[PDB]
């Protein structure tokens, strides 16, 4: 069987798989008792996507449609409603066994980026204008093929034209922006259960902790210094995803390596479904240098006993 | 194909300590898990103590450190203190050896009866 | 020699090495001149990347450092002074041989995106829209400084860390000085580049470059502006890790139907990162999106390519 | 590992027409290309027209159009033919890998005199 790899960029070289970010730190919490589940950067070992996850890092919380009309809502602002198709510009087939359009926000809050029109014929016209999409409200139905957003902007914003969200960050995360990283989005609205989901994931073993990939998120406004945790940075999305090499065991032992000494800062599980566990006597930022990289020693199983980080 | 050559069994009368040493030979890898399992006399095999090749331990969790296991790649000692009747068992080394192109591989050895 | 090889990406799941776009269509045209020196996405065969590349897709076109203070300016708007540094926030030294920061825009246009602050320390934050004229004398990041204006006129704070998400161009009117192929003045008006990657042509008069095309967004005006790249930024990835060695000048790849598994076309992949084919045809390629390159063999000077 | 063989050729009356052949054997490539150079005395071997292995052909310009070539086994139509073509004709044939850099090999020669 073709031997399983993982790539050699270092933490300074890998990005967010669940927003346009780059890694900044690795991070474990032994407090956190949510359910993880996110949909965004999930691929098994073996270079099966999952969930909404593509391939593309442009296509991280992205849509692609066209606004249908002007709508009112309870949120501050001028409001949207927007068709959205899959982002190499193909209808959505909700019949399609997704949970939402691949690339979808996998997460409750108020995204905030740009929405930008260039209209159908040359010299078209063009706008852009900041923009928020509430992943917690009734009217985001990405799934049905629809999604609301607003603008500041009062008027000018084109019907039944080609448009572009490109995300950035978050508006807010106050308490009435409902930011919750490891919450879903009804990506059907109200009264629906979530489908074709990636499953939670979760160490085994009591006495290891979730090993994440760390990014702080920009905001538009407001006080705090949120952060979006991904279960494997995009570039082993993409890796994974193109060798597809048999897993010949449930989890792959991997070593974090100083390329500049060769030696081992610690250890990790790399499990199947596609998630890191580590033994840690320590909560928070890891303190490792970014240079460091993930090295895959050899496939092992729930006997092997993971040294403390 | 790896060997496992087990040794320090035998008789002991309780209160009494010994040595096992269990030394691997043949097709051994760089990552590996070894140990010690019991059995006595109408029950399942269970763990006693085992090491991976990086030193990290598990132990049963009724041995209450009364045991203790250590590593001279590819070996390991188990330390054998304090011991009662209950302890008298068929002890059997475990070697796991791990490999980046092979499914996990697990091998045993002929077991050595302690009788306390 | 450790064997060429390139992604099994097909055109729809690939991205834009000079600004943060997926892969639109591939692209010539015999009727457009220009001298090609692009500096980010450049990348050799054996993985030596060149110019002002770097590997992170969050890190073209991107800034970060911290506003010193508002300034004047002739532009309409509020104007900003910012100090950059390297994007992983280390200081640049502009004595390292190197254009100007890895990540710097490599041409001539207003680029349109937002600015985003987290103060030092639940720290307060702002972001707004923003704009950087990479033609302007106020553009000098191989000085470790640049300018950028917002409509924005006072929510903007000094001697905090700053961030600059690229999202597409300000304008193409005839004032906005959009040029692709015109390379900023990383060190202002009296200055010249130094350590850039090389220009690139096709060797064979009957030849053309073969660019991947992405279509920029705009935030105002009228247009279809486009951003061409010699290589997707997954080859610069690939390339860099890889690392094999060349054993000619240029490498043959197919273009290839995976559902058919016939060749669409073929085209020259040169030792220095680019691409080339035989085409009269304009515009974009007629061919499906979930089609790759496939690496065939090295070949030379002496192979002529199909025409397409 | 590349044979090369050749025929044809001779000799041949101003204004005239001739054909040649050329066939290569042995290690042969998938991906490769065939061709004819020539050399007169202290003039330099220049390429007359080549062939690649998915039939893509090359003309020396200042033939004008009167040279043909077409097929591994190629063959070479020589038309309006000048004093000035009378020359030592070579067969040659590039060996393409993914493994390993170009190699050429030559054939032993064929006299043409017009």
């Amino acid at each position: 069987s073709k031997p399983f790899t993982l790539p050699i960029l270092t933490l300074g070289e890998l990005t967010n798989s669940r927003f346009p970010l780059p890694i900044d730190v690795l991070y474990t919490n032994p407090n956190e008792s949510a359910i993880v589940q996110c949909q965004n950067g999930r691929c098994t070992l073996d270079g099966e996507l999952q969930g909404t996850t593509q391939l593309l890092p442009t296509g991280i919380c992205a849509f692609r449609g066209k606004v249908t009309q002007q709508v009112q809502d309870e949120h501050r602002g001028t409001h949207w409603n927007m068709t959205v198709t899959n982002l190499n510009g193909t209808p959505f087939d909700p019949t399609e066994d997704v949970p939402a359009p691949l690339g979808t926000p996998d997460f409750s809050g108020q995204i905030y980026g740009v929405i930008s029109q260039r209209n159908t014929n040359n010299l078209p016209a063009n706008r852009a204008h900041e923009a928020v999409i509430a992943t917690y409200s009734p009217k985001f139905t990405p799934k049905l093929g629809n999604i609301q957003f607003s603008t500041w902007e009062t008027q000018d914003v084109s019907s039944g034209q080609p448009t572009k969200f490109t995300p950035v960050g978050l508006a807010s995360v106050d308490a009435n922006s409902h930011f919750d990283q490891w919450t879903l989005p009804s990506y059907s609205g109200a009264l629906t259960l979530n489908m074709n989901l990636a499953p939670s994931v979760a160490p085994v073993f009591p006495g290891e902790c979730l090993l994440f990939f760390r990014s702080f998120i920009p905001l538009k406004g407001g006080y705090g210094n949120p952060a979006i945790d991904c279960l494997m940075p995009q570039e082993w999305v993409q890796h994974l995803y193109q060798e597809s090499a048999p897993s010949l065991s449930d989890v792959a032992l991997v070593r974090y390596v100083n390329p500049e000494t060769g030696r081992t800062l610690f250890e990790a599980k790399l499990h199947r479904n596609g998630f890191l566990t580590v033994a840690r006597n320590s909560a928070g930022p890891v303190v490792a240098p970014t240079n460091g990289y993930f090295r895959f020693d050899s496939w092992v199983n729930q006997f092997y006993t993971l040294a403390p980080m | 194909q790896v060997q496992l050559q087990e040794s320090g069994g035998g008789l002991v009368q309780p209160g009494g300590s010994l040595r096992l040493s269990c030394a691997a030979s043949g097709s051994v890898s760089r990552t590996y898990v070894m140990g010690w399992y019991r059995q006595t006399p109408g029950n399942q095999r269970e763990l006693v103590a085992t090491i991976t090749s990086v030193g990290s331990t598990n132990y049963a969790d009724s041995l209450k450190g009364r045991f203790t296991i250590s590593r001279a790649e590819n070996t390991v000692y188990l330390q054998m203190n304090s011991l009662k009747p209950e302890d008298t068992a068929i002890y059997y080394c475990k070697y796991i050896r791990y490999s980046p192109i092979h499914a996990p591989l697990d091998y045993w050895g002929q077991g050595t009866q302690v009788t306390v």
